[PDB]
């Protein structure tokens, strides 16, 4: 870790080490990384002019399921619709008691057709009034069609999101649990705002149980899928962001700071320094490396696609017609057994 | 132990207000106060024996208590509530668009008599001067079908006029179609999803028995309420004292695993509960109004009055943010109720039935155009 | 029966006449009646002098008292007891007994009601009428192209009628194609016809976006409380 | 519906008729002892896409009836297809066209054939920055300068001028704390020459670091968050902003139209083609 | 209540400084212990209820009538108005197109 102060042992009273002691210590004299400024280091050494400006967010999304079988499904699971086709056949012998007192093949053929807009030749029984139900019962059928649409529209609704992204003011993340094992970085700056934030006593040591040596393992753990949340700055978490999108970040960057080189004071560069990446922000210098190696991650947002899953009920149907073209033998069979 | 939320919260901008150091325990023998014969139980024991001087907690507020005991700050609303995981469905397929029904079905009828003046132009074309009069009829029939989603093999018009009649005429039920499925897009948002049930007046509630699904409603016992039940109905006291549960995720998991069929409690706690739901099905009644009016007291010596001093302190508390602070920060609930909206991949039969009831009616016209025919006048 | 009792008026919307006997009735007057009948008391009922609530009111000549309105005069022995929808807070509470309350409520806001949307013709307009009128400009030439070649080696209104049965989608069927040529040519154009029509269901999907977003105002969020704006103008009850 | 017109639905749209062409002729010409031509193509056309295709249907019992179901299963596409689209209607980035500065759009207004308009105040670090790394810009916006930040929205609310250039603070909160949502943050709002408000000292000799401490003491504290929501609160909460039927300007199924045109000419020389075939 | 009864009315969606209402009576009144007693008890009779929802339930506000037809369908009139126009220009000049040919 970049390194905290902290209890020395039995001592009890410590330099905050790491990078930083090294640094009070002269092992190096200037530290180039990306290190948050705060106050709390900033009594120890001189910092120069921020370089970014990022804020905590918290990095972790897991997958949004998009039925494959649940638009077809609205029909399936009804049961009314499979039913009511085979009550589109039995209309048939409502039209042979309309021609009494004034064939079944075309009849089921054409029950079929409406369902199916056939249109396959002969039309409507010869009374006028049998006719009617035509009309009724491809009237419903057009309306079961639509209203079908309608709920296929109604899936599209999606609009069903887990909606924890707000930890800073979220109650869930609050209201720790087993169920919301989360974590920081061992010895990351935001642990000195648990600190502080006796408000957030709860927190701190709900974090600092499952806190990692470094951001490899803490996504990894959210990618593991072993902790459910991470938090850290978003500067190092937005890109991770775009490389995955496995993992999602939430909430509104809380606790902003600036970036500055941290160097042991008195530095006589530390002002030109700042006047150096006063000019690289001037002249686009600093922003023109940004966008260069951040600009070349990216994903995609909230837009909707098909993606080729629901299709395979029409593979089922392709299959289907394999098996109708064999019963179709038998069919022709029979106009030859009656030879 | 250490102790958590906003009265604990309270507490600590009591210690400040009022200025009084405090001591703070345990209730060992029943919980919130509970009357047995003689002697009363709970916290409300320690007060009468003088073990306690202040009672806190989520107590409720009751006429008994205020004989024996009061508490002047009312900072909670209150009530009996039951959550009920429930869903609303489609009524009628939006009355087959009752709304162009007003102007649109009388225009349909109206369409047929545009149909004819058309036919009128046709016939003349069609016979300057095999049986293609039937054409009308198959018009009708046939422009009918044109209407609603094609479908109609029909019968072919040739007259020049009904071509472009016929047309004017597409164009209309096209457009038709497209306000149909905006109508059906509408319903779309219809298809609201809140759960069904009434007030504490519901039949469900008042006459369990008639009912042939058994379903049963429970409250926790002990409770200030058990009372108000025997004093509304002593029966349903008896059906929740059958069916007692202890916990809150007793209560809790039954509902998830359908054990209860919905659960009577404090809303205040209830809304919390659905403030801190996995997965969020259960929900208040209708808009949540408990039915019960009441909000948390706290107890002083009868002699003792720090309250009505205390009181002062109370409100511009109320007045002041921090109450709103302490909901956001205790009382803050995920997944807020925005009129609820879902999905259903098993559609709608009992609508579907509706429909099917309609479906039903035009088949027994049919049957009675049969008899027309099956008793032809000579 | 809606229970009603006669409580002496204060000056009403005409010039004096201070001095009345009016009818009140209501919630808090059957609430009245309720703890009269129960507690065993008789009374008589007035409406509060100066038509207020109840604030004290800091410096008008000498200091003053939370005489102000409907309190005060509670304060003077006159009135006995207060029996309105009166807020227990605690100002008032430092000088009067309130019960436990009769009703939980919140302060909200009051404002207009929102403007409503127009009708389907007209929504044809931003989206339907301009391709309606180009398009189908566009398939008398694409019936028209195929005729040039089959021409070469009432045609016209059949084509249009062919083309035609893909807009209104009535398939009229009323004319076929030619020649082969021409069916690649309908293998073209139909394919064509009905990406058109496809895209008119697309038009039909149009018409459930009108859905409007419309605006609510936060009591401490919004710009309004963040600024009484000059043109937006706000207020409450005096006293 | 892209993605399903990419590959799967047509090659089995092939297949069905094919499967339907084998068994016509075999069949057909088992029903009848004295053909699958475009006509089958066609129907290929008229079950798949809403009907509306009047050429003809194939003679015989089996494939006709299994089309009929392909067509069934196919409408359901076709009806996803409307609502495919009816998700891209459901919500649009009305945000389209951006000036990002480092595109030269705005280095050249005179590269766009209409005038483009962008200003700024005067006397500002921003125009000396401007002045200082980019000098046209500087030269060609003094004709765009506005008197005052309210004035300058004048020019921009009244029209009168397309883009206005501010500090990133200021055009936030006024983004926020607007009449007309209509005005919003260009991008993300995410600014070049990335600065905060600067406090002043006299030089090298002064409050120094002491005074910088309070400064972080203040973020710990989190008095800030709550001075923000206050002060620098903004109306129309910036969440992805949405459209619905908007003028239909097609531009891609322009360009399906386009598709056609072509489609036609090919085939029309490939009826020349054909008729030379014979020369 | 009052944007339950006049539908032009409608009320801003936050709730803030919650509050309550009661009885008042000057500290020193013997009807104080006896006036709150009575206000529980209706509350858990009931009575305060049925005093609310008789007062209050007399009026409210839907969004009933949904949106299909109604005013989107008053200009379909003017398209129901466009059918019938058409079709009389057409017999005069369709009768003389069949005397030319
Ligand atoms: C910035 O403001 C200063 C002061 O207002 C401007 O300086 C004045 O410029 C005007 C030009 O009309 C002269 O008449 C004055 O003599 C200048 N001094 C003043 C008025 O104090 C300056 O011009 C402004 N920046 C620009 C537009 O160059
Ligand atoms: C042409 C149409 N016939 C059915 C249902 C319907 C409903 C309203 C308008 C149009 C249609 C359909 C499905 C998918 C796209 C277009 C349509
Ligand atoms: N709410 C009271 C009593 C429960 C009830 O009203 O039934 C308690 O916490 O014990």
């Amino acid at each position: 870790k970049f390194g905290t102060q902290e209890r020395v042992n039995n001592s009890n009273a410590a330099a905050w080490n790491g990078m930083m002691g090294e640094l009070l210590s002269g092992q190096a004299d200037m530290i180039v990384a990306p290190l948050t400024i705060n106050n709390e280091r900033a009594q120890y050494i001189e910092f120069s002019k921020p370089f970014k400006y990022q804020g905590l967010t918290i990095l972790v999304k897991k997958e949004i399921p998009r039925s494959t079988l649940d638009s077809f499904m609205q029909p399936f699971q009804s049961t009314l619709w499979l039913l009511v086709g085979l009550s589109v056949h039995v209309v048939a012998v409502m039209l042979y008691l309309l021609d009494r007192f004034s064939t079944l093949s075309s009849a089921m053929w054409f029950s079929w057709r409406v369902l199916l807009n056939s249109g396959l030749g002969e039309g409507a029984p010869r009374s006028f009034s049998a006719r009617i139900l035509g009309m009724v019962w491809a009237l419903f059928a057009m309306i079961i069609v639509a209203s079908y649409t309608a709920n296929l529209a109604a899936f599209l609704v999606l609009r069903r999101p887990e909606e924890r992204i707000t930890g800073i003011n979220d109650p869930r993340l609050r209201n720790p649990s087993d169920k919301f094992i989360y974590a920081t970085v061992k010895q990351s700056s935001v642990d000195i705002y648990f600190r502080r934030q006796v408000e957030l006593s709860t927190m701190y040591r709900h974090m600092e149980k499952h806190n990692y040596e470094s951001a490899a393992e803490a996504i990894q753990a959210v990618r593991d899928n072993k902790l459910h949340a991470f938090i850290w700055d978003s500067a190092v978490l937005e890109f991770e962001a775009s490389q995955d999108c496995d993992l999602v970040t939430t909430g509104e960057l809380f606790f902003r700071s600036g970036f500055g080189i941290g160097m042991r004071k008195d530095s006589p560069w530390k002002q030109e320094v700042s006047l150096n990446i006063l000019k690289s922000h001037e002249n686009g210098f600093m922003e023109e490396l940004d966008k260069t190696w951040v600009r070349y991650q990216e994903c995609d947002s909230r837009s909707n696609a098909p993606a080729t899953l629901t299709f395979e009920n029409m593979a089922g149907v392709f299959y289907l017609v394999a098996g109708g073209i064999v019963a179709g033998i038998f069919l022709i069979f029979i106009e030859i057994a009656y030879k | 132990k250490c102790c958590k939320g906003f009265c604990i919260d309270i507490l600590k901008k009591l210690s400040k207000t009022v200025k009084f150091t405090y001591d703070l325990y345990l209730v060992t023998n029943g919980k919130h106060g509970k009357k047995i014969k003689n002697v009363w139980n709970g916290m409300i024991g320690e007060v009468v024996y003088k073990r306690a001087v202040m009672a806190v907690g989520s107590l409720t507020i009751n006429e008994e208590r205020s004989v024996a005991v009061d508490f002047s700050v009312p900072f909670v609303e209150t009530g009996i509530s039951v959550m009920v995981s429930r869903s609303a469905g489609t009524v009628s397929p939006s009355a087959f668009l009752e709304p162009f029904s007003a102007s649109v079905w009388v225009m349909m009828f109206v369409m047929l008599l545009l149909v004819s003046a058309m036919a009128v132009f046709i016939f003349e074309y069609f016979s300057p001067v095999h049986g293609p009069s039937f054409t009308i009829g198959k018009a009708v029939w046939l422009l009918w079908g044109l209407v609603f989603n094609n479908s109609l093999p029909v019968q072919n018009p040739k007259g020049t006029t009904s071509k472009i009649i016929v047309s004017i005429w597409a164009f209309f039920a096209v457009i038709f179609l497209a306000s149909y499925t905006a109508n059906l897009a509408a319903f779309m948002i219809q298809r609201r999803f809140v759960d069904q049930v009434t007030g504490l007046s519901d039949n469900k509630f008042q006459r369990p028995h008639d009912y042939s699904p058994p379903f049963r409603f429970g409250t926790v016992p002990q409770g200030s309420t058990e009372r108000n039940i025997r004093n509304n109905y002593p029966d349903m006291h008896q059906y929740m004292v059958k069916f007692h549960q202890k916990g809150v995720q007793d209560a809790l998991v039954s509902l998830k695993t359908g054990k209860l069929d919905a659960f009577i409690y404090d809303a205040a706690v209830l809304n919390y509960m659905a403030g801190r739901d996995e997965g969020c099905k259960l929900v208040t009644i209708g808009s949540g109004y408990i039915f019960a009016t009441t909000g948390y007291g706290i107890a002083l010596q009868k002699g003792s009055r720090w309250k009505r001093p205390i009181d002062l302190a109370l409100l511009q508390f109320v007045g002041d943010g921090e109450m709103e602070e302490l909901e956001k920060l205790w009382l803050t609930g995920i997944c807020h109720t925005e009129k609820n909206e879902v999905m259903s991949s098993q559609l709608d039969i009992d609508n579907m039935a509706g429909v099917f009831y309609m479906l039903a009616a035009a088949m027994a016209l049919s049957l009675i155009t049969f008899v027309w025919e099956h008793l032809f006048y000579k | 029966p809606i229970k009603k009792v006669i409580c002496n008026g204060p000056d009403e919307t005409i010039p004096g006449r201070p001095t009345v006997p009016q009818c009140c009735y209501g919630f808090c007057v059957d609430l009245l009646i309720k703890l009269a009948r129960e507690m065993d008391f008789t009374y008589e009922v007035h409406l509060v002098a100066d038509g207020k609530f109840g604030t004290q009111e800091r410096v008008n000549n000498s200091n003053a008292a939370a005489w102000n309105g409907m309190m005060g005069e509670l304060l003077s022995g006159q009135a006995d007891m207060i029996v309105a929808p009166l807020t227990i807070n605690n100002e008032r509470a430092q000088y009067i007994e309130f019960s436990k309350p009769f009703k939980y409520q919140g302060l909200t806001i009051l404002v207009k009601k929102e403007i409503p949307r127009s009708t389907l013709d007209s929504f044809m307009q931003p989206f339907q009428s301009t391709l309606w009128l180009l398009v189908g400009l566009s398939v008398h030439v694409v019936a028209v192209m195929l005729y040039l070649l089959d021409r070469f080696s009432l045609t016209l209104s059949s084509a249009m009628w062919f083309s035609w049965r893909v807009l209104l989608n009535s398939g009229l069927g009323e004319g076929a194609p030619r020649s082969f040529s021409a069916r690649i040519l309908g293998m073209v154009w139909a394919l064509f016809a009905m990406i058109i029509v496809a895209s008119y269901t697309a038009n039909l999907a149009a018409f459930l976006v009108l859905r409007r977003p419309e605006e609510r105002i936060t009591g401490i969020n919004d710009p309004r409380l963040r600024n009484p704006s000059d043109k937006f103008i706000y207020a409450t009850v005096k006293q | 519906f892209l993605e399903p017109f990419s590959a799967d639905v047509w090659v089995m749209m092939f297949v069905m008729l094919l499967i339907v062409s084998a068994v016509a002729v075999f069949v057909f010409e088992y029903f009848s002892p004295v053909f699958t031509i475009g006509k089958a193509i066609w129907l290929l056309w008229g079950l798949v896409f809403n009907n509306s295709l009047p050429v003809q249907n194939p003679k015989g019992t089996t494939s006709k009836i299994m089309v009929s179901v392909w067509a069934f299963f196919a409408v359901i596409f076709l009806a996803s297809y409307t609502a495919n689209l009816a998700a891209f209607m459901i919500q649009r980035r009305y945000v389209d066209q951006v000036s990002g500065l480092s595109d030269k759009k705005f280095q050249r207004p005179n590269d766009f054939s209409p005038a483009f308009r962008f200003g700024t105040v005067p006397n500002g670090s921003t125009e000396r920055n401007i002045r200082n790394n980019y000098l046209e810009m500087h030269s060609y916006m003094v004709k765009f300068n506005q008197r005052s930040v309210q004035d300058a929205l004048l020019s921009l609310k009244s029209g009168k001028l397309d883009a206005f250039i501010y500090d990133a603070a200021v055009l936030n909160y006024m983004a926020g704390r607007d009449e007309g949502c209509k005005l919003v943050t260009i991008g993300s709002g995410k600014v070049f020459a990335t600065t905060g408000y600067g406090i002043a000292i006299q030089k090298d000799s002064g409050w120094k670091r002491q005074v910088d401490l309070a400064i972080l003491q203040l973020f710990g504290d989190g008095e800030m968050e709550e001075l923000e929501a206050l002060w620098l609160t903004g109306i129309c909460h910036n969440e992805k902003n949405e459209v619905m039927s908007s003028q239909l300007d097609i531009d891609n199924m322009a360009g399906v139209f386009y598709m056609l045109a072509a489609a036609m000419a090919l085939s029309l020389i490939t009826f020349i083609m054909e008729h030379l075939f014979y020369k």
